[PDB]
């Protein structure tokens, strides 16, 4: 529970995602 | 994983007790007038169970009037703490370190000259009247005008009643000032009338100034002068709905929550006197044939006079406990229901063109006037101007309760002792002295008259409270620890 | 279904109610 | 429920009682 | 005129949201997915982020 | 004065001291909100009532 790695750096973490085309505010951009 | 932190010693045991509590009191009053029938203070976690029982007696009438008297009766729960800011400060809350040095008393209040009246609210709240150079605390005063403004004010047409907070004391009067003079002891607070057509209008079509579209008025044939944007456009359609919402629902911020964000907040969050329980009901009317024979100049045999006699009663009037330090206040006011003897429905003047009918289309348009020839019609040029503003097609939703014939007021024999209905000597304007209600209406249908100093009601109230309190059930001296 | 009591004075009839916190038009008032 | 008898004149009831010795404060009096 | 104004406005406003391509023209406007071979637009194939 | 926190005496068994303006600490902080509130889900301009 408290142990943990080498590999901690931050409060947040990030998930692995597929990309997908989408459409966000302002047209599409990557 | 365990360490020592101080934590509470659970204090002391308190001892709890429970008390019935009858009590008796014999009034009298007009109608209309809001009149505190009970007080009582309550210290913290005192659950106060209490049961009302009443009778009525309005002086007796002429004739059985073809219209009802209804009674109304309150309860509230005011805490000390919202009528005096300085209450922590008395109980020993220090902005300073360790303990209070000056906690300033309970605040006075001092009686008139030659003490104060009868029939003040002094007088009813049980300080006797005619007796100059007495001193009492404010508070409870303090408490009934703050009843008053949480409640029965109408924040439309009038300002609130003066509310001081501080720990200066107060002179007491005898005026019938509305505003200065309700926490000071005077005459009591008349009630409002009911709800009606006329009594729901407004001063404007919303509550600020109209929305309107900019015009600028530059000129060098004018170069320049822009424009509107349809950005500005939606802004102004936006304020105005706002200001509309405000119109409707109230602009108190217990309203405000209600009608803009759709939230119910509790009023002691908010500091107001908090609402216990109430009842409404109509007087009965017993009417007395004429048995004696008919004497000339005199009513003939069987002549039907009236008398009115109604035993009312309140069961859970109040149930509930107190965390604080707090008055119980009851309250007692009697209305009727008016009818309108003076005024043309607004339909009888429809017809200029079709867009005076109604239409579906028309349905959510703005408020629309009310005129002043629906309240009083006097063939002037005031009868087309504004009595008061109503939703949108709104007299298709009501008919105003009327007179025709003898019965009206302004016929030279008039049988109007038959009924309640309004008479007005000027055209009446939407405000504070109009919305409130009228003794005088009831009292020319009353055998003896209150213009002649006979009080219209003599009520008699008896209590009943089951109070559990957090004290022994007899103190007898001496105590239990050194 | 004719004869009544003592107790008749109007057409109208006004029925006994409990008293609730509401909001009519232009804001609380009792 | 509205209707009652010629009987009514106060707020108040008392009920019909048999009377027993009693010791109130201050000793006892009738 | 009043009517064709606040239509212009809403149509420039749906315009900056949405993006003004013709593959975003179709989406925001008419409800559409066109292909981007039909309209001469590099075909994306797949992607990943970590 | 005497019954408040003490930074000095933590200060003197760190390699770097506070006194040296050195902060005694370097936190990140990640905050998650789930906010039901009263807005529409998208704010796009346009009015329903007039």
């Amino acid at each position: 529970k408290r142990h943990q790695w080498r590999l901690t750096h931050s409060a947040r973490s990030i998930k692995r995602a597929n990309i997908m085309p989408s459409n966000p505010r302002g047209g599409r951009r990557f | 994983a365990r360490v020592h932190d101080f934590s509470m010693f659970k204090g002391n045991h308190i001892p709890r007790s429970k008390i019935h509590i009858p009590h008796k009191t014999i009034r009298a009053f007009n109608v209309g007038e809001i009149i505190p029938i009970y007080q009582t203070p309550v210290y913290p976690g005192e659950h106060i169970k209490m049961d009302l029982t009443s009778l009525y007696r309005p002086s007796t009438f002429i004739v059985p009037p073809m219209d009802d008297l209804i009674v109304d009766t309150y309860a509230f729960a005011v805490p000390w703490r919202i009528v005096w800011k300085d209450l922590e400060k008395f109980f020993g809350e220090n902005s300073d370190s360790w303990d209070v040095k000056n906690a300033p008393p309970v605040p006075d209040i001092v009686a008139p000259s030659g003490g104060w009246d009868y029939g003040t609210l002094a007088d009813h709240f049980g300080i006797t009247p005619k007796v100059p150079g007495i001193r009492v605390k404010s508070l409870r005063f303090r408490a009934y005008a703050k009843i008053i403004n949480d409640w029965f004010r109408d924040q439309n047409l009038s300002s609130e009643c003066a509310l001081t907070l501080d720990s200066s004391n107060s002179q007491g009067s005898n005026g019938s000032n509305q505003v200065t003079d309700i926490q000071l002891g005077g005459k009591p607070y008349i009630a409002n009338k009911y709800h009606d057509y006329f009594t729901s209008c407004l001063p404007a079509p919303q509550k600020g100034a109209p929305t309107t579209l900019n015009v600028g008025g530059m000129a060098p044939d004018l170069s320049n002068a822009t424009g509107i944007s349809i950005s500005d456009l939606r802004l102004a359609i936006t304020y105005q709905h706002y200001k509309e919402m405000d119109a409707r629902g109230g602009t108190r911020y217990v309203e405000f929550t209600l009608n803009h964000f759709g939230v119910h907040t509790a009023d002691a969050r908010l500091q107001r006197s908090e609402f216990l329980g109430g009842h409404s009901q109509s007087l009965l009317v017993q009417s007395v044939p004429q048995t004696s024979s008919t004497v000339e100049k005199m009513t003939p045999q069987g002549n039907l006079a009236a008398f009115s006699e109604t035993m009312i009663q309140n069961n859970y009037l109040v149930n509930k406990t107190f965390t604080e330090h707090s008055y119980i206040i009851v309250l007692a006011v009697v209305r009727y229901k008016h009818t309108y003897q003076q005024g043309i429905e607004a339909d009888w003047f429809r017809g200029q063109d079709k867009f005076d009918m109604y239409d579906p289309l028309l349905a959510n348009i703005s408020e629309q006037p009310v005129k002043n020839r629906e309240i009083m019609v006097q063939g002037n040029s005031q009868d087309n101007e504004i009595f008061g503003f109503q939703e949108a097609w709104a007299d298709l939703r009501f008919k105003p309760n009327s007179v025709a014939g003898v019965m009206r007021s302004s016929h030279p024999q008039s049988l109007d002792y038959w009924h309640f209905a309004d008479h007005y000597a000027q055209l009446p304007k939407l405000s504070s002295e109009w919305l409130k209600e009228d003794y005088k209406n009831v009292d020319r249908t009353l055998a003896l008259k209150a213009s002649d100093n006979t009080p219209q009601l003599r009520v008699d109230f008896m209590f009943n409270t089951i109070a559990e309190k957090p004290m022994p059930l007899y103190s007898t001296p001496g105590l239990r620890r050194i």
